[PDB]
């Protein structure tokens, strides 16, 4: 006694040992405080949001490199947590959050070493960097949470760009990959990473009634592959039979995890 | 409105 834990999977009472136990059901992202982990096979804990008992880490590894739990610690933040929405209809959710709540959501501009085209303007389209070599060194100095190459030019989203929005009290809506989650954590700027999970190929067409089936299958395959690799990085997983419900859940998740005190992974 | 496809092709293409 005793540490704090975070569920990386959905667990139901009845599927394991019926409701006829003192067991505790929990969903992905639930933070549990363990009281007794002495039992080799099963663990005593309580929900931090409601007192009972939860299965162990080595135990669930036996049933199904499997994902069980991650140890977490409470931390106080003084900035607004950045946002990383992933999965189907993420672009619509990103654009909708910014238009609907302009006082609490903002966006940042990526850097590039590509010569600024005449119609483009610096600071809005891109932060245009005249010296390529300078950006490559900033990349090596861990100044970028994401960086790539296109037509022999560097593109990237800097940690400073994100932090500037965050320190003005606004959630930075980020168009980045899941790999940016770890780098933001390492920069002590922990994002709310939300994964929109399609229940099936048919569900994709339900939450996105615009795209074709051919596009839906590709989006579904990308979503399944995304969940395979970055599930640990997800702050939450949301589902729905419509985009409006998904959007509804995204708003709730953001509100719940935007508190002064948050839970972050431990050693 | 926050999306730059040049940036996207840079990232989802080959990245650092």
């Amino acid at each position: 006694r005793g540490f704090y834990i975070r569920a990386l999977f959905d667990y139901d009472k009845t599927k394991d040992c019926g409701f006829l136990s003192q067991a505790l059901s929990f969903r992905f992202g639930d933070v549990l405080h363990v009281i007794d982990a002495g039992d080799e096979e099963w663990w005593q804990a309580r929900r931090v949001h409601d007192i009972g008992f939860i299965p162990s880490k080595r135990r669930v590894e036996r049933r199904e490199s499997v994902l069980s739990y991650e140890t977490v610690t409470q931390m106080e933040v003084h900035y607004a947590r950045p946002i990383i929405i992933l999965g189907p209809t993420k672009d619509r959710a990103n654009d909708d959050l910014l238009s609907e709540f302009p006082d609490k959501f903002g966006s940042c501009v990526p850097h590039t070493t590509r010569p600024k085209r005449e119609y483009e303007i610096d600071g809005r389209d891109y932060h245009f960097v005249s010296s390529r070599e300078k950006m490559e060194k900033d990349i090596q100095a861990h100044k970028f949470i994401e960086a790539g190459q296109y037509n022999s030019h560097l593109y990237g989203t800097s940690v400073q760009s994100v932090r500037e929005v965050a320190e003005q009290g606004k959630h930075c809506i980020l168009d980045v990959s899941a790999n940016a989650v770890r780098r933001l954590q390492a920069a002590h700027l922990h994002p709310i990473a939300i994964f929109i999970r399609p229940r099936s190929l048919e569900n994709v067409l339900e939450i996105n009634k615009r795209i074709t089936e051919e596009q839906a299958r590709k989006a579904f395959d990308r979503a399944t592959k995304l969940e395979q690799e970055f599930t640990e990085c997800f702050s939450a997983i949301v589902e729905g039979d419509s985009f409006e419900e998904i959007y509804h859940k995204v708003k709730r998740v953001i509100e719940d995890l935007s508190g002064p005190y948050i839970w972050v992974p431990a050693r | 409105r926050i999306r730059r496809e040049e940036y996207r092709r840079a990232i989802n293409g080959q990245s650092f």
